[PDB]
């Protein structure tokens, strides 16, 4: 019988986490993907962005 | 969807995917190469695979991030515009980044010096050097 509800409350967790007891997991959530991550160098974005566009446009000329 | 856009050719659909996926294709690479150098051409990569095969993507319970994942793990276990690009890419830092701020991204000299940390002069010297590099192994 308690096995079908910690199936539940994992949904519940896996769908609010989307839109982001329950709220403290939520927050400890957050505070993880709040961290600073590596980025790309946005110089970089900018051309590989530009080769991507005209691969397609070379693929569909 | 996008994706479904996309497979509809048209190419700033592919770009919009590039900007939603990129950062968390470089992220997964990362952590796994020796170096950010490797780590964004891996990147690159992992899209370029991905626009060529994209007219394949249509099996029932497919993801694209999922599958953007998947090749990046296949390429970092295996590790005209497009010579015009590929070329930029080949350039060093300083005349990389002024080209693309320059060029790509249609900065003034003064814009480009201002982003750059230098002055104008020095930027008219790094311009006119990275174009000729291009022209060379071009």
């Amino acid at each position: 019988i308690a096995n079908v509800s910690a199936h539940r409350r994992a949904n519940a967790f896996a769908q609010a986490l989307e839109d982001r007891e329950q709220g403290k997991l939520l927050a400890l959530a957050s505070g993880l993907g709040d961290l600073p991550k590596p980025q790309l160098d946005p110089e970089v974005k900018v051309v590989q962005r530009a080769q991507l566009v005209a691969a397609m446009e070379a693929m569909l000329m | 969807d996008l994706v479904d856009r996309a497979q509809a050719g048209e190419a700033e659909a592919f770009g919009r995917l590039y900007d939603q996926y990129s950062d968390t294709v470089y992220r997964y690479i990362y952590y796994r190469v020796g170096g950010k150098a490797t780590a964004e051409d891996l990147t690159s990569e992992t899209f370029l695979r991905a626009l060529r095969r994209i007219s394949t993507f249509t099996w029932q319970g497919r993801d694209f991030g999922a599958w953007l994942v998947t090749i990046a793990r296949n390429l970092v276990a295996d590790h005209s515009n497009a010579a015009l690009l590929d070329a930029v890419r080949r350039l060093n830092p300083q005349q990389q980044e002024c080209v693309t701020l320059r060029f790509l991204q249609g900065l003034s000299v003064a814009e480009t010096a201002r982003v750059m940390g230098k002055n104008e002069g020095a930027i008219k010297t790094l311009q006119y050097r990275a174009v000729r590099t291009l022209a060379r192994l071009l």
